[PDB]
RNA sequence: UGCGAAAGCAGUUGAAGACAAGUGGCUUGUCGUUCGUUAAUGGCCU
């Protein structure tokens, strides 16, 4: 009765290609502004501006006629590139889009109601291995291609040209240039500029693509001044660029801050100059009088140009990678957000604001996770320094290499993200980086994001030295599982070179709300329990047993556990009881478990299954001593003490499997782990990994990592169902691609994450005149 | 800091720049007016051009270049230009 | 009939307003409630009255767009700092315009303000215009769209009043000035389809403080066109 | 887009304008118009004096007493006041009008010690003399009284009523022994009585069905439907004097009752959850005749406090033309009657001080500045150490500073260090500034004064620390 | 009072056609019954529309003028097809038409007989002994060309080819404003002004019943069979008498009243119903011009009968982009503690001896500094 | 860079190609180069 079902949302999905754009965001409108086509890597979704809600998804599983062009097992890289609105084949004639992914599938997707199950896969004949984009007019549409050298591209101008011959589309091919480090497109894409870095050093070409108008090339030697021939490459690297849509106006945004204006005729320099990072984002409006801007400031900063001068929009909660303004009026800006405070995922944010207020209209996520290390070609955007939020310049092809390299020879790939599920309306809570993602995953979608810690998350832009200021990072947060309160638990940090820099340091806090809010109101707070520099790294909720879910034993590295209940006398939370037992040893792979009618407390220490009891919170010696066993001891280093119900058990170490049971108390079964595991884990990771069901036990997830034929970007999710305490492998479900954590949604299910996050789920005459009349309605 | 320039007959303003931020002392231009430089006590010279064919039709000047390499003030700029020297 | 008499008001009537092609009447007062009536000769009743608090109103007026007409946007000022636009649709959304990007310390208020058109002259992109008053000299001009200082003019004197004319070019070209006095009463013609720089300037034949401009005759803010070809 | 981040008893204790109006002789007991105390009597030594709620001083006495008065008392519709004196010629006489007097009726020869009106009744008046009978008097044909309400031991001195319930009349004596007579019966019984042990010094009812009674040095509860006691309270110096109730006033208490106890402080407790003092506070001396006025006060709420001296503390609680009018007429319409209303306002928020948006504009030296100066508070210096060191470089922040700048950070962590929750971090302070500017100080030897200061006083602290760890270790051994 | 001048119902009951004025200019609007936005203008203030009818087949209105002018007006193409002239320039006051054969009356009395199948002017004639005359029915037998009624003031009857009044009925004090045929053998008479409707037979001339309602009469409809006759009053109620013609033995009160009230305590005046066989679809102007209706079950409604509509009375305009205290939605939420209880995880000398280790290292590296 | 723990434990620290500069040639420094080792006065509004 168990099957696979890949459900939800995934990422935004952009261009993806470290400087193979210069526009990287086809999330385009209709022609008329009032829907939203923005394409996935799970999904494409048409939005309502004026509701900022979905009116019809297009999803990537739901039709094999789509997916055959992506639903394949390692060339998963199949990244969608290029919208366009009306049917291309026919002339203007009603309105339906075109799709273009990364390999030139021409894809004419219905628009309006229920699709038509015959999308026209039309293909072109050369776009074999790559689509940088085609640009549109009237009627003549050309497409940038790439081929195959110093690690640079060569892209030709070819049109798409059909005129009679019904069932082919041919090329033209206009223009070739076989070097480019940076390209840029128009707003209006009647026109491109691109580099050739070709020595006597190297340089910059602007062409034209519609007509034979303007195809000119220069050295930007004369645009690099003497103060940049003379000092450092953060000063002589060029981050960003932008054109004019007239063909008279070169802005060039260096990597130190400063924003160049040159000229087109007698090639000027003007110098715009108010940025202190590096600058990522520039476009010019459809006028050319004002010219946007984003770079690593959390400001969208708006140059008007025969001022010099500039608007500001101070806290975007991020990094902005890319903006433009794309009405045909200039009314609504485009931007990339990032948001770069984990440094594991590109994890973009699309959304468009109105030029009005500069309010945003249908901020549009993905799932954000928050995962351990970087994942599958994550690379980092380029800023002045080798930071710890990304690299330098100098560091490419170093960091490139260094991070293909280190996934084909390590052995350590785990990055398994902590999450967790509302009982009151069933959305899962991505923990972020010293905040939370509330996603409501039945409509693929956010709700809110709530700040964390008292830091310097918002009010700052992280600049060139305040990035190694990292924000503090939370671990978990427990739910009371009548979903009542978020108990958070959070490490912070200082900056380093200081003598109170070397410990990382401890902060527990008590959240509520109320089901109308979205928000949650701060209780109180405790600063370091246990004692100070202590870890509280495992703290259990409890059932309804006792006070409608509210125990919470908070526990250690070290061993010591606390008992918290909630009260209302004293209107605040406190603790029950107290134990601490200084080993002047620490391990901080423990696990813990507790009984669901509140009876047995479970320390799982480095290899020792302590046993307490529940009312006087201490080891169980009664008065017979016939098998009244409260102290265990497994056979190596356990990760998982888990409790599917209150007879039998599982713990799980990192060589085997074994079963409990403690009616009758003995051990039951076993299952092998290290053949499945090798090193990939650290340790507590299990815990995180695995989470039981109420009734029908746990689905241990088999981690594997598909060998070259070192591994390759081929990936597992091979998942074997287990039902009633190790019993039966009544599924073994096999998929292509890769996973993190397994949890229980409360019909009895089981909600998996990808990492390429897509979460899924293993579960259970009159009648003439008034159709006419409805055609004059318009 | 507000330099303004005014247009001859009409007597009316043309353009505004207040990026000068304390009091405008000095500031002179060549011979066919490709550029005006400005310095006052804000220990900056800069610049504004009217160099291209966009400026000389529309008579645009843009703030195109700004330098601060002085001490305390400035209270007297003069330029030169020659086919020797400028 | 009295077109107050269906539903009245309470403050005076500072601003008054018409459709430019809809039969519908826009009504403007201090008690920050602008009023829309449709207006017949025997009994003429309200569409509906956007009520908008703490921002007493003192100049409001229609206003659509030349290219595709079906905008109808409405565009409300009073004494404070924010103007707002309305895009109306028979639960309305309107925005609040307070974005000045060049200049931001010559506007004690927005209670005078015109609306008008212009070419793009190099294409052929019209749109929309506001001319917010200033307090020395200053009369900004916006859009009406997005909201962008596109630029702004200063005369030499107190501003009392402006206004807009237009004139054709060719069929299907044309191009706006803008007229603008003192209290002294010496005023500036000038065109803003290329930059706002005087094309014409002169002087009254009397007055010492002139309080009111008005031009006429073809259209203007008041008689619209809808073609451009009808300008 | 978005905004930028920010970073009981104390009702009883916001009563304040305690001033002092010392008598000439002792203050016996006070008074309270029902129907709106805005007005108060205390019973002065041959006067009785009237005091309002503004003025705070007599408005109005009557001193043609010729002996020392006991009771003063308002009857239910505070019109008119009784006075019982040491004469024993009681007198009921108009209040708002002193320079009258209605009737001066004879008690027993013994001196009239208490004299109240019925609580609900207009024309029914209790008296109580050391004649050991307490008397019903009706002053319509006050020539003798209904009820000769006798059987009493010795000494019936303080009278009250049962709200509600009208025929019963709770009466003490000092026996113990608290009465309570059916005005129907035959005024020899009471139906029960209450076995107090001290003599009781006054009895008030609180409820319909709960007295509460004070005599010795403990007060006593009361319930009347059962015959049962629930309550006692006894942490007083000396024998509880008076008692006073108060239902439905404004504070987190919803109704109060106060024991004073001629012992400076007196207590607030509380039928809501049994008789617990919020906190007590002091006076001058022996507390003999105290109270708050009760519910309908309305806002302006007075305790007065008549020492067995005399002095009356008393602490208050206290909460161009038409045409450019008709220019500018419509302003308060507010949307009532008309179709949509928008609402898009920005909050003026609570006062951004100086050194608050220099942290929002990065302006660290004069933020250092705003924080080391006596003008702003200790705490908030506290604070923004704390944030700006959790928030910026201290590097950056110190980068171009001399001694001159940096002494009055040295001259505040001369006293910060004996802080308990911000002592290590102004160690950091000073630990950073050393670490960067030796330079400094080896170029001008002045601020090393400071330094050896800062050692020796905590060379001191440090040996507190130490001593006070040690004797938590004491309570870890005895254990 | 209302701002439609007038409006009818399409046969069936599906479409509204209605004139109403618009800046000294009539426009005709047609409306669907469960948006269109084709007006036909007029051209000057000195032409407006006395009365109109639909036909019955490509969908059209006719509207006489006030000129001598009938302008068959097609819905689909949005203008007047066809101009049926007369020779005078009289103001004409009622329409009615079978088949292909239409009839129009004059203001000067006359009866004008038109086809608008051969768009001719068949004949033309006054009648002598009826002079105000304002509206008119053809009566139908089937092909019943002949013997059509005609009423103002005091109610006539015409052969059309014997041309004289044949039977006079007792009319009403005012003039006739609504004269509809619900039977073979009986109709409707309603004056203006009045609220006494009266059924007449048409061979014996006999009054059967009078027909009370409590306001003046507007408009009416009624059933097929003549089963249900609902009255639309002047002060914007509805009266719907159920079973007229069955016997309150000659002045029949009304049986059901349905007024619309807001839920704002407003009371809107609606107009123009229409009854097929156990449906009732009543009309009202929403804002100030528009026509919104509403399909009421008629049967099995109380007698006296409200209906709520959905009215903006007082509505908080909300964005799409804020929330109750105005903040964009679109972003995340700030940080705050409010009024958090402060306190570490232990319960005062141990708070302090936490530290202690870290006092001991800052105090004796400060130690170390200052001798450095 | 690897493990591990808020801890120590082991290593990279290469080469080629091309260019720049000082002196055809030599000498000093780099690379939005293939390969290997796990190793710019320019700062946040209404």
């Amino acid at each position: 009765q168990y099957k696979l079902s890949v459900v939800s949302g995934g990422k935004p999905a952009l261009n993806n290609l470290s400087s193979v754009t210069g526009n990287k965001n086809i999330a385009r409108l209709s022609q008329d502004q009032r829907n939203y086509i923005i394409p996935f890597n799970n999904q494409i979704k048409v939005y309502s501006v004026e509701t900022r809600q979905c009116v019809k998804t297009l999803k990537f599983a739901n039709n094999s006629l789509l997916s055959g062009i992506f639903l394949q097992e390692e060339e998963n890289n199949e990244s969608i590139v290029k919208i366009l609105l009306g049917d291309i084949t026919v002339p203007q004639q009603a309105h339906l889009i075109t799709v273009f992914t990364n390999n030139g599938h021409v894809i004419v997707l219905n628009y309006k109601g229920k699709l038509v199950e015959s999308p026209k896969h039309f293909k072109i004949s050369l776009a074999d291995e790559k689509l940088a984009n085609v640009f549109h007019s009237e009627g003549n549409y050309r497409i940038l291609t790439t081929f195959k050298h110093n690690s640079l591209q060569s892209y030709r101008l070819y049109a798409l040209t059909f005129d009679d011959a019904k069932k082919q589309f041919e090329v033209a091919h206009q223009a070739e240039w076989h070097n480019v480090i940076l390209s840029n497109i128009s707003s209006n894409g009647k026109l491109l500029a691109h580099m050739c870095k070709d020595v006597e050093h190297k340089s910059i070409s602007v062409v034209s693509l519609f007509d034979d108008s303007v195809n000119l090339s220069f050295p930007l030697g004369s645009i690099l001044s003497s103060q940049t021939q003379s000092l450092s490459y953060n000063t002589r690297y060029v981050s960003s660029m932008a054109i004019d849509n007239m063909g008279q106006q070169l802005a060039v945004g260096f990597a130190s801050g400063v924003i160049s204006i040159v000229s087109l005729a007698d090639l000027q320099i003007r110098l715009l100059k108010w940025h202190i990072d590096s600058v990522l984002s520039l476009s010019f409006s459809h006028d050319g009088s004002y010219l946007l801007s984003g770079g690593w400031e959390k400001v969208m900063s708006l140059w008007q140009l025969e001022t010099n001068s500039q608007q500001f929009l101070p806290r975007l909660n991020g990094i902005i990678i890319d903006c433009q303004v794309l009405g045909p009026q200039g009314n609504y800006y485009s931007l990339i957000l990032q948001m770069t405070e984990n440094n594991s995922n590109s994890d973009y944010q699309f959304l468009l604001l109105n030029a009005s207020d500069l309010t945003s209209k249908l901020s549009i996520n993905g799932p954000l996770p928050v995962f351990n290390s970087t994942i599958k070609h994550i690379q980092q955007p380029i800023s002045a320094m080798n930071t710890k939020n990304s690299n330098s310049i100098t560091s490419l092809n170093h960091s490139k290499k260094k991070q293909s390299r280190k996934l084909i020879k390590s052995r350590r790939q785990d990055f398994t993200t902590n999450v967790e599920i509302n009982p009151i309306n069933k959305n899962l809570y991505f923990p972020h980086i010293s905040a939370v993602q509330i996603f409501d995953f039945y409509k693929n979608e956010q709700v809110n994001y709530q700040y964390l810690t008292s830091g310097v998350n918002n009010s700052m832009g992280k600049v060139r030295f305040e990035l190694n200021l990292q924000d503090p990072i939370i671990t978990d947060l427990k739910f009371t599982k009548d979903g009542q309160w978020m108990i958070t638990y959070e490490i912070e940090y200082p900056p380093n070179d200081l003598l109170s820099s070397k410990d990382l340091t401890h902060i527990l806090k008590f959240w509520t709300k109320n089901d109308n809010e979205t928000n949650w109101n701060l209780k109180t707070k405790v600063i370091n329990p246990h004692g100070i520099s202590v870890p509280i790294t495992k703290i259990l909720p409890s059932p309804r047993s006792v006070n409608n879910s509210q125990g919470c034993l908070t526990a250690d590295n070290n061993g010591g556990l606390k008992f918290w209940s909630f009260d209302s006398h004293e209107s605040n939370w406190c603790l029950k009881k107290i134990s601490l037992p200084n080993f002047n040893h620490f391990s901080n792979s423990v696990s813990l478990a507790w009984s669901q009618d509140g009876s047995l407390i479970f320390h799982g220490f480095d290899d020792k299954l302590q046993i307490l009891d529940f009312d006087t919170f201490k080891k169980f010696e009664s008065l017979e001593n016939t098998k009244t066993v409260s102290e265990f001891t497994l056979d190596s280093e356990i990760q998982t003490v888990k409790l599917i119900n209150d007879t039998n058990l599982i713990v799980a170490t990192r060589t085997t499997l074994n079963a409990i049971n403690l009616l009758r108390g003995q051990v039951i079964n076993s299952f092998d782990l290290y053949p499945f595991v090798n090193g990939v884990y650290k340790n507590g990771h299990m815990d995180r990994l695995i989470t039981c069901d109420e009734r029908t036990g746990n689905i241990a997830l088999v981690i594997n990592q598909q060998l070259t034929d070192v591994p390759t970007i081929n990936y597992k999710s091979r998942i074997i169902i287990f039902d009633s305490d190790l019993s039966t492998k009544l599924g073994n479900f096999t998929h292509h691609e890769y996973i993190s954590w397994i949890g229980w949604n409360y019909d009895t299910d089981f909600i998996f994450l990808d990492i390429e996050s897509t979460l899924g789920v293993v579960g259970t005459n009159s009648d003439i005149f008034a159709e006419q009349l409805h055609k004059l309605s318009s | 800091g507000s330099i303004k320039f005014w247009d001859f007959q009409f007597a009316t303003l043309n353009q505004s720049f207040k990026a000068h931020d304390a009091d405008v002392l000095c500031l002179t231009t060549d011979t066919d007016n490709n550029y005006v430089f400005s310095a006052g006590v804000d220990r900056k010279i800069f610049q504004f051009s009217q160099n291209t064919n966009k400026s000389q039709k529309n008579n645009r000047w843009v703030n195109s270049s700004n330098r601060l390499l002085h001490g305390n003030d400035i209270r007297a700029i003069c330029a030169y230009q020659s086919k020797g020297a400028d | 009939k009295d077109a107050n008499a269906s539903h009245p008001s309470h403050s005076a009537i500072q601003s008054l307003s018409f459709h430019p092609s809809k039969p519908l009447l826009l009504t403007g007062g201090y008690d920050k409630t602008l009023r829309i009536y449709h207006i017949d000769g025997k009994t003429n009743h309200l569409v509906t009255s956007l009520h908008l608090v703490g921002s007493p109103i003192q100049t409001c007026t229609f206003y659509t767009s030349l290219s595709n007409q079906n905008q109808q946007n409405i565009f409300t000022a009073g004494r404070r700092r924010y103007m707002h636009s309305w895009d109306l649709s028979l639960t309305a959304k309107i925005e609040k315009f307070s974005r000045l990007y060049g200049h931001e310390s010559t506007q004690r208020s927005f209670e005078n303000f015109k609306v008008a058109h212009l070419q793009n002259s190099q294409t052929n992109s019209v749109h929309g215009i506001v001319l917010l008053q200033g307090n020395n000299g200053w009369i900004n001009i916006l859009h009406s769209t997005s909201g962008l200082w596109l630029m702004g003019c200063k005369i030499e004197g107190v501003i009392t009043d402006f206004c807009i004319d237009y004139q054709p070019i060719s069929r299907g070209k044309f191009r706006t000035i803008l007229i603008a006095v003192n209290a002294y009463g010496e005023v500036w013609e000038f065109d803003l389809n290329k930059n706002g720089h005087v094309i014409r300037r002169w002087k009254d034949q009397g007055g010492v403080g002139i309080t009111k401009i008005q031009v006429g005759g073809g259209t203007t803010t008041t008689c619209p066109a809808l073609q451009i070809s009808k300008i | 887009s978005t905004a930028r981040p920010r970073i009981e008893q104390r009702y009883w204790r916001q009563y304040t304008s305690a001033q002092l109006v010392k008598e000439h002789n002792s203050v016996t007991h006070i008074s309270f118009n029902p129907q709106h105390p805005h007005d108060f009597a205390v019973t002065s030594s041959t006067r009785v004096q009237i005091f309002s709620s503004r003025t705070r001083q007599v408005i109005k006495t009557f001193s043609r007493f010729k002996d020392v008065v006991y009771s003063a008392s308002f009857r239910s519709d505070g019109k008119l006041l009784c006075a019982g004196d040491a004469t024993g010629l009681v007198s009921v006489y108009d209040s708002y009008n002193p320079r009258t007097i209605l009737l001066s009726i004879n008690a027993s020869t013994h001196p009239t010690h208490v004299t109240k009106f019925h609580t609900q009744d207009n024309k029914i008046l209790a008296t109580a003399s050391d004649d050991r009978v307490t008397r019903l008097w009706d002053i319509s044909n006050a020539y003798e009284p209904q009820l000769e309400l006798t059987g009493a031991t010795d000494y019936v001195r303080t009278l009250s009523f049962i709200p509600a319930a009208p025929h019963l009349v709770a009466t003490g004596s000092y026996d113990g022994l608290i009465r309570l007579y059916d005005t129907r019966s035959s005024g020899s019984t009471p139906i029960y009585s209450l076995n107090h042990d001290q003599p009781v010094e006054n009895v008030i009812a609180v409820s319909p069905t709960q007295i509460v009674s004070c005599g010795g040095n403990n007060f006593k509860v009361w319930d009347l439907t059962s015959n049962k006691k629930l309550y006692e309270r006894g942490n007083f110096n000396k024998a509880v004097t008076c008692l006073d109730y108060v239902e439905n006033f404004d504070s987190p208490m919803q109704s109060a009752l106060i024991a004073s106890s001629l012992d400076g402080h007196v207590k607030v407790f509380d039928p809501l959850d049994n008789f617990q003092v919020k906190f007590g506070w002091k006076f001058s001396g022996p507390v003999l005749s105290c109270a708050v006025s009760p519910s309908t006060a309305q806002g302006n709420r007075h305790l007065v406090a008549g020492l067995s001296s005399g002095l009356l503390a008393i602490r208050t609680k206290k909460k161009k033309s038409n045409n450019f009018q008709r220019m500018m007429r419509g302003s308060e319409y507010q949307g009532d009657q008309e179709h949509i209303i928008h609402n898009d306002k920005v909050r003026s928020q609570r006062r951004m001080r100086a050194f608050e948006r220099n942290i929002n504009q990065f302006k660290w030296s004069e933020a250092l500045d705003n924080a080391f100066v006596p003008g702003m508070a200790k705490e908030l210096t506290l604070t923004v150490l704390q944030e700006l060191r959790k928030r910026g470089k201290v590097r950056v922040a110190l980068y171009g500073r001399d001694e001159s700048t940096l002494e009055p950070l040295l001259n505040w962590c001369l006293k910060g260090i004996e802080d308990v929750r911000s002592a290590s971090i102004v160690a950091d302070w000073v630990a950073v500034v050393l670490e960067l500017y030796g330079n400094t100080l080896e170029s001008s030897p002045v601020l090393q004064e400071l330094m050896i200061d800062l050692k020796t006083k905590v060379r001191h602290e440090i040996h507190k620390s130490k001593e006070a760890q040690r004797i938590e270790g004491m309570l870890q051994l005895l254990t | 009072d209302s701002p439609v001048l007038q409006s009818a119902y399409d046969p069936s009951g599906q479409y509204l056609c209605y004139v109403t004025v618009a800046l000294d200019k009539q426009r005709v609007g047609v409306q669907p019954t469960q948006w269109n936005e084709n007006f036909l203008y007029l051209e000057d203030s000195k032409l407006k529309v006395t009365c109109l009818k639909w036909v019955n087949d490509t969908v059209a209105i006719i509207l006489g003028m006030n000129n001598g002018e009938i302008w068959l007006y097609s819905v689909l193409a949005n203008e007047v097809t066809y101009k049926f002239t007369t020779g005078n320039s009289y103001e004409i006051k009622d329409i009615d038409l079978m088949g292909n054969q239409l009839w129009c009356i004059d203001s000067s009395d006359a009866f004008y007989q038109f086809d608008l199948l051969q768009f001719k002017l068949l004949q033309h004639f006054r009648i002598n002994n009826c002079v105000q005359l304002n509206k008119l029915t053809i009566v139908p037998a089937g092909d019943s060309v002949a013997q059509l009624l005609v009423a103002s003031h005091s109610i006539s009857l015409i052969d059309i080819e014997e041309k004289k009044v044949v039977m006079t009925f007792p009319g009403h004090v005012s003039p006739v404003s609504t004269l509809q045929v619900i039977t073979n053998e009986f109709f409707i008479s309603g004056a203006e002004g009045d609220r006494f409707l009266n059924v007449y037979d048409i061979h014996s001339g006999m009054t059967k019943c009078v027909l009370v309602a409590e306001s003046d009469i507007k408009e009416l409809s009624h059933s097929g069979q003549a089963d249900s006759i609902a009255v639309t009053t002047e002060d914007g109620s509805l009266e719907i008498f159920v079973d007229p013609l069955v016997s309150g033995n000659k002045s029949k009160k009304s049986s059901k009243k349905i007024q619309i009230v807001s839920k704002d305590g407003r009371k809107v005046p609606i107009y123009n119903a229409f009854i097929n066989k156990d449906l009732l679809n009543v009309s009202w102007l929403q804002n100030a011009t528009m026509p919104y209706f509403k399909n009421l079950q008629w049967r099995e409604i109380p007698n006296e009968y409200t209906v709520e509509i959905s009215l903006n009375w007082n509505n908080k305009n909300k964005s799409a982009d804020r929330d109750l205290h105005g903040k964009d939605l679109a972003s995340a939420t700030n940080y705050v503690e409010g009024n958090a209880r402060v306190t570490s995880g232990d319960n005062t000398l141990k708070r302090r001896s936490d530290l202690l280790p870290r006092l001991l290292a800052l105090d004796a590296r400060l130690d170390c500094t200052i001798n450095k």
